[PDB]
């Protein structure tokens, strides 16, 4: 909620500060493999697992809209932190289903 | 020259500026209620569809024609004058624009509206294939924005730092320029942009490591190298001792969002108490804060809406 | 990255840091999913759940398996929402572990 807050009250302030925004800002994450994936064996077969912790900065970018930028770019970090909970539930929830179907069967 | 019929064109204009009592209904309304109630007004007779991107687009056009159309109106010593309040409108196109050419990203997703540089300008800029030819096209109006670009674009052509060095370099051209134009009440408010300047240029930065008196710049009321120094390390103290200042209610608050609201609450103060002094810059002064001020507002009421957020998370920022 | 949401709230996630593709183009948001996912060429690719695949078979059949993850719950809006809590439980309760 924490990361909308700022996100969708910059929408219509936006659209001609996108540009700003995104300049201040540490560049975007990488798409290959720009999360860190780690291997791990385990029983309920050989899963890979991963944190998505990357660059994103905060409270840095100059000019632009005086709280709103800011904010935003802070916001960006509430993403990263938050998916790392989900980033390794959904990959457990493949192991535990390995297992699961092996034991009923 | 003259503001003499300048003034007189603003004034009728200003019997059609939104009151506070607007905002007041807007919150009570729903977003189907909101717009019925909208198209009243004049950012409403710029309208042009139901959803988010075409309020952008509504509020921005009625701030084309009836805000950015001023500077053509006047020429010289009057011109100068309402240009400089222009220009600031005027830099964040550049800023963008700058930023198109650089990275080679489409002409698109950048603010256009007219101020002192037009659209052609922008677009025969955008065209501009050499960095140097880049900056005669938008020297063309004649500003001190530009004279300001044209020394920074000597030093560097990296995208950041330019940044930086215009909007530093800018305001101070900016401060010598008005302080020759004379008047108490455009006086009293550029001692307060530059202030707040000073204090947000300190905040956006906060805790890089740089040097604090990168965020001093003469123009000032109150504020020196020491307390943008402690605020760097994080302190917030120094807040606690600004007074005298219409920053008196800064005093007690740590939050980014809360000091930076209060500043352009305090801007928005000064503006509308120079109607006192309508002569000359004065009342151009007023009705610009004031527009700019409004159209936000209706751009997060609108938000607000569409989306159904909490009440109190935009009750307070609509409001000073 | 990618992050297949709202069209507005996709774009809040195509912020430096950050890389998005998003947008609703479907209810499922097949037409772009499927596309996106097909080459793997994105760090990660997560699906909101203001959208969500009912048919996640459909996905797994055309990705091949993958060995980064996919359909990662966001809320996908603001409203206060804070139901992704007891419905994530009970969504892992219907296909695996115990009944009720």
């Amino acid at each position: 909620q924490a990361a909308k807050e700022a996100y969708a009250a910059l929408l219509l302030a936006q659209a001609f500060d996108g540009p700003e925004v995104v300049a201040g800002a540490a560049l975007g994450v990488p798409p290959l493999e720009g999360v860190e994936a780690e291997v791990e064996n385990v029983w309920g077969s050989k899963v890979p697992r991963l944190k998505a912790t990357f660059p994103d900065g905060a409270l840095l970018s100059p000019v632009g809209t005086p709280a709103y930028t800011l904010e935003a770019s802070r916001a960006f970090r509430r993403y990263a932190e938050a998916l790392i909970r989900v980033a390794n539930t959904e990959t457990r929830l493949k192991k535990i289903g390995e297992e699961i179907k092996k034991t009923t069967r | 020259d003259d503001f003499a019929y300048l003034n007189a064109r603003v004034r009728v204009r200003r019997g059609t500026l939104l009151k506070e009592s607007f905002f007041q209904e807007a919150l009570d309304l729903s977003f189907a209620d909101f717009l019925r109630l909208l198209s009243e007004t004049v950012y409403g007779g710029e309208l042009a569809g139901q959803g988010l991107p075409d309020v952008d687009r509504a509020v921005l056009r009625t701030q084309a024609k009836l805000v950015g159309d001023l500077p053509r109106l006047v020429t010289g010593e009057a011109r100068e004058a309402v240009r400089l309040l222009l220009l600031r409108n005027d830099l964040h196109n550049l800023q963008a624009l700058l930023r198109a050419k650089a990275t080679g990203r489409p002409f698109e997703e950048v603010l256009l509206l007219p101020g002192t540089l037009r659209e052609e300008v922008w677009r025969q800029a955008y065209e501009a294939q050499d960095p140097a030819g880049m900056a005669q096209v938008l020297a063309v109006p004649g500003h001190p924005l530009a004279r300001a670009l044209r020394a920074v674009l000597r030093e560097t052509q990296d995208l950041a730092r330019v940044e930086a060095l215009l909007a530093k370099r800018f305001f101070e051209d900016v401060a010598k320029a008005a302080k020759g134009l004379d008047q108490p009440a455009l006086r009293d408010y550029l001692a307060l942009e530059v202030d707040a300047e000073n204090l947000r240029t300190a905040f956006k930065l906060q805790g890089s490591g740089l040097a604090p008196d990168a965020f001093f710049l003469k123009g000032g009321r109150f504020v020196d190298r020491v307390r943008f120094a402690r605020l760097m390390e994080g302190d917030y103290a120094v807040l606690d001792e600004l007074s005298g200042t219409p920053f008196s209610g800064l005093s007690g608050v740590r939050d980014l969002k809360a000091l930076e609201r209060g500043l352009r609450c305090v801007l928005l103060k000064e503006a509308k108490k120079g109607v006192q002094d309508p002569l000359g810059v004065g009342l151009v002064l007023a009705y610009v804060k004031e527009r700019e001020w409004e159209a936000v507002r209706l751009r997060l009421l609108a938000r607000r809406a569409y989306f159904g957020l909490p009440r109190a998370q935009v009750e307070e920022e609509v409001v000073c | 990255m990618a992050v297949i949401a709202d069209p507005e709230t996709a774009q809040g996630f195509r912020l430096a840091g950050l890389e998005g593709y998003g947008a609703s183009s479907a209810e499922e948001a097949q037409s772009l999913l499927e596309t996106l996912v097909e080459r793997g060429g994105y760090a990660l690719v997560a699906v909101d759940e203001a959208l969500l695949p009912d048919p996640e078979r459909a996905v797994e059949r055309l990705m091949r398996g993958r060995d980064l993850p996919v359909l990662l719950p966001i809320a996908g809006l603001k409203e206060a929402f804070q139901g992704h809590d007891v419905e994530g439980y009970m969504r892992e309760l219907v296909r695996k572990t115990i009944g009720f």
